Formats: C-alpha cells, structure tokens, sequence
C-alpha cells in the first residue's frame, strides 16, 4: 500500500 | 539542553522530524518517568499534526508497528530511544 | 516452557489474552532479539484478529498509546514486557 | 468514545 507500512525498531547496547 | 539528536529512522518532514525533537526536549525537561514522558509527546502530535499518535520512550525494546505514510519516526535523545507514529 | 505469565492491563476477552500469552511464548522460542519476537507476534494478530497491530517487546520503555476497545493488552512473560494493541 | 481509548504503560524494575 501507499498509504501505510511497516516499520521494525531495535534499541542497541551503547 | 545539552541531549544529542540521533534520527536513526525517519518517514517524515524535515519540520515535522524537527518537531518531535523539539517536543521530547521539552518532556525530558519536565518529566522523568517513561510514560509521562510518551504522553507529553502524544498528545503534542496529536493536536499538531491530528489524531492518533502513538508514542514509546525507553531504553531497551523493540518494535513492529504500521504507520501512515509520512508519519513515522524512531530517534533517540540522550540516552533515551524515542518511537512516534500514526496509526489509525 | 517454565516463563512466567502476568497479565498488568487488558481489555480484551479472555481467550484473545490467552492467545497474546501463547503467540509471545512462540516467539520467545524462536527468536532473541525484541524486535523479531514482536514482529513474529504483530503478524499472528493481524492474522487472526484483523490489522492493524503494534507491538513492542522490551525491558525498559513506556509508552502512551491509542487503541480499540477490546484490544489492548499489556503483559509479562518471564522478564519481558509485551505491549499489544490494534489501531488503524 | 466508546470505540478507542487512551492506554499507558511503564516497565518496572524488579
């Protein structure tokens, strides 16, 4: 679609 | 505010990404609880920019979510990670 | 499995809670990083109860959020905290 | 309304 999508976040070590 | 700025993943304006970084600097002035924190930030946007924002602040987690076009970012500031989206 | 399940916040009917509860025990066997365990769960609910969901996995977060009545649920499974929740 | 609602959460420590 071009209205919405998916997105994946990962917080790293630091 | 001496927080560094780090867009790690942005679908968005540039005014608008500059928007949620000007938003979380002033709740990590005012608050120091996570979901205090996420709720200034929420409910900024949605009067800003309309309903329905969503809005998770932490340091160790991670997502999926769907976001309207255009609408989405994950940055951190500070040490603290930031994601914002537009869902619904 | 020997995870231990408590349930913090619900609104949602029992057997979707219980359905949370085993989909985030699948996950936890599969996968080590957070974002691929609420992926995997992201997607069996879109599946299985209609999109749109988000879910976020971690230790340390909190978050102010928008969702559907009867769709909400925020849950332990052993040391990790699971938010998951249908909007849009 | 009585179609969605405002929901918060905040990990603890333990």
């Amino acid at each position: 679609s071009t209205l919405y999508k998916n997105a994946a976040t990962q917080t790293e070590r630091r | 505010s001496d927080r560094k700025a780090v867009i790690k993943n942005a679908d968005m304006s540039e005014e608008m990404q500059q928007d949620a970084v000007d938003c979380a600097t002033q709740a990590l002035e005012k608050y120091n609880i996570e979901k205090d924190i996420a709720a200034y930030i929420k409910k900024e946007f949605d009067k800003k920019y309309n309903p329905t924002w969503h809005c998770i602040v932490g340091r160790n987690f991670g997502s999926y979510v769907t976001h309207e076009t255009r609408h989405f970012i994950y940055f951190y500031l500070g040490q603290v990670a930031i994601l914002l989206f537009k869902s619904g």
